[PDB]
């Protein structure tokens, strides 16, 4: 029912950074698209309901919008090219500080080898070091939206370097806009960074609302740690930040049992 | 696809390339300039400098080698699919090479000539050679 | 982020091009829009012709940046946040195009200055346009 994928990533070559998915090893990725025609991603966490991030829910919206005015105008797929039709969006109630929105769709998939949920974790896996798989639609090297997908093998890094690296200090009076690429990512306690010093391919625009995918070797079953929220660092910031699945947990389990 | 008048100016500039160094030196600058891809040359042997790189016989043989394949596909613009088929399989399945790569080895060969041809290599040629790096780029990826 | 010996490449090659950086920057957008057709319906209102003196005035332009933004290596971002905001959210710019006109450049400085077109110096520019190139689209929605 989740987190089984029938061919799980396997790189042949165990080096932190990017990767093809040869084996498609990723079947709760989907693929969101904008009414603008900007690809992002969405992850599948049951038989009916993704996650997603609000950022990429807003995108060619005004900030002022509801769930009703966005759900009709985004478009979702799942599996090879698979348009799935949604039901309805739940923004989280506080998406400023947890960067989050869930996805209902009117009918629940049918679960095969390309399309299958991943398990949501009641452990928190995101100890620094931990290596996880991020897969995603976003852009790739040349600024195009990758035709297939990929996805890095990256650890969660140290939460205070990653602080001081988009903020110059832990110290709310000595903050300042430090961010390589112009723009901030949103940082707390609610949240992981993920990734090390290396030119690389790194997660770039359209990642978003990708999983951090921890894999449970005692289970062997794949979770979601993280969902990417700052899909911006693009090689030229150091890190990506993901929220934190086990901080919003009861949050998701809740609204899926009210909707 | 190619105009007949851009098919000639390609041809034309290919008819004078060292068939012997400019593959080596685009494959060279690729493992230079987007140094993740050295990854899948380890049995190249030394890539760990520029230099090392520049100078090692493996990459310029090896870079023969693609020259050789993007020979074949100026023969055969028409069909590059069929022409690319049994090597875009055996980057896929059996290399794992993200098809990202292939437009930018490509373009590290427009690079390549723009360098050894100056002004030669005019907007308008460039333009021409940028349709073939396209065309092998995509025949290349077309298996994924 | 550009290491310190990248950032050294960076300031040297753009130094030698010096009073050139114009005509390579007019020169790179003609290369952008002959090979790369689409890009040219960012610039309705240009002659686009060869030899266009408003494509040498934009290029002039373009330079002029790009001088700037290798002056403040170390504080891109808030040098390019006027041309940032202009590009991602009044023009906005497909990112995609950015690595068009980056390509454009590295062929253009190639073909005219290829004994300061080495490797090592081709990694460095290149690694400096893809900053520019991310610092004017990461505000782009
Ligand atoms: C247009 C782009 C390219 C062309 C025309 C090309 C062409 C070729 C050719 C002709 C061979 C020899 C195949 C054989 O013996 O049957 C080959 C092998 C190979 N290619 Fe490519 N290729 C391209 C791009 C790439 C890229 C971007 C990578 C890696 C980042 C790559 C990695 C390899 C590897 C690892 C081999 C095996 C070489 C060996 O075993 O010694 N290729 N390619
Ligand atoms: C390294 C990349 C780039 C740099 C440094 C750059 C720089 C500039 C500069 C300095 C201006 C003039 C702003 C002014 O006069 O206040 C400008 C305007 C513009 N840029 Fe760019 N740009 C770049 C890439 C692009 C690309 C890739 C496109 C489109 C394909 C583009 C399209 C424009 C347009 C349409 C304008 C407005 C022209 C006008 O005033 O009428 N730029 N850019
Ligand atoms: C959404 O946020 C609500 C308010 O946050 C809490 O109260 C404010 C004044 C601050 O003290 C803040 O740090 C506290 O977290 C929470 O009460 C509510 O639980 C949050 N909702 C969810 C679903 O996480
Ligand atoms: C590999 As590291 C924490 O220096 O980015």
């Amino acid at each position: 029912v989740c987190g089984k994928p029938k061919n799980p990533a396997n790189p042949v070559q165990r080096i932190l950074g990017g990767h093809l998915d040869a084996k498609g090893s990723f079947p709760w990725q989907a693929k969101m698209v904008s009414h603008h025609n900007l690809t992002t991603g969405a992850t599948l966490i049951n038989e009916q309901w993704l996650l997603t991030t609000a950022k990429n829910l807003f995108l060619n919206h005004s900030e002022n919008a509801t769930a009703k005015d966005i759900a009709p105008t985004l478009t979702l797929y799942v599996g090879k090219k698979q348009l799935v039709e949604i039901e309805k969006v739940v923004l989280h109630p506080n998406y400023s500080q947890v960067d989050i929105g869930l996805i209902k769709l009117k009918q629940k998939v049918s679960v095969n080898e390309r399309v299958m949920p991943i398990c949501l974790p009641s452990k928190d896996y995101a100890e620094v070091g931990r290596v996880g798989y991020v897969s995603g639609w976003g852009r790739n090297a040349n600024f195009k939206f990758t035709d297939h997908l990929k996805y890095v093998m990256l650890p969660v890094a140290d939460q205070d370097q990653c602080i001081r690296h988009y903020e110059g200090s832990t110290v709310p009076e000595k903050k300042t806009p430090k961010s390589p690429v112009g723009v901030q990512p949103i940082l707390n306690e609610h949240t992981f960074c993920a990734g090390m010093s290396k030119y690389q391919e790194d997660t770039c625009y359209g990642d978003a609302g990708s999983a951090f995918a921890v894999h449970d070797l005692e289970e062997d079953t794949w979770y979601a740690t993280g969902i990417l929220s700052f899909d911006k660092s693009c090689a030229v910031a150091e890190y990506g930040v993901y929220v934190k699945v086990t901080s919003i947990q009861d949050w998701v389990q809740k609204t899926i049992a009210e909707n | 696809h190619l105009t007949p008048e851009e098919k000639s100016a390609v041809t034309a500039l290919w008819g004078k390339v060292n068939v012997d160094e400019v593959g080596g030196e685009a494959l060279g600058r690729l493992l230079v300039v987007y140094p993740w891809t050295q990854r899948f040359f380890e049995s190249f042997g030394d890539l760990s400098t520029p230099d090392a790189v520049m100078g090692n016989p493996k990459v310029k043989a090896h870079g023969k080698k693609v020259l050789g394949a993007f020979s074949d596909g100026l023969a055969h613009l028409d069909n590059l699919k069929g022409t690319f088929a049994t090597l875009s399989e055996l980057h896929c399945d059996k290399l794992h090479v993200d098809p990202e790569n292939f437009r930018l080895l490509g373009n590290v060969l427009v690079c390549v000539l723009a360098h050894h041809f100056g002004k030669e290599f005019t907007p308008p040629v460039q333009a021409a050679y940028q349709k073939v790096v396209a065309g092998v780029a995509n025949a290349l990826a077309h298996k994924y | 982020v550009l290491s310190p010996a990248d950032k050294t490449n960076v300031k040297a090659a753009w130094g030698k091009v010096g009073a050139h950086a114009g005509e390579y920057g007019a020169e790179a957008l003609e290369r952008m829009f002959l090979s790369f057709p689409t890009t040219k319906t960012y610039f309705p209102h240009f002659d686009l012709s060869h030899g266009s003196a408003q494509v040498k005035g934009h290029g002039k332009k373009v330079a002029d940046a790009l001088t700037n933004a290798v002056a403040h290596v170390d504080d891109m971002p808030n040098a390019l946040s006027a041309l940032s905001d202009l590009h991602a959210h009044k023009l906005r710019v497909d990112p995609v195009n950015f690595k068009l006109l980056s390509h454009c450049l590295l062929v253009t400085l190639a073909a005219h200055l290829p004994a300061e077109f080495t490797p090592a110096v081709h990694a460095s520019l290149d690694k400096f346009l893809a900053s520019v190139s991310t610092v004017l689209t990461s505000k782009y929605r």
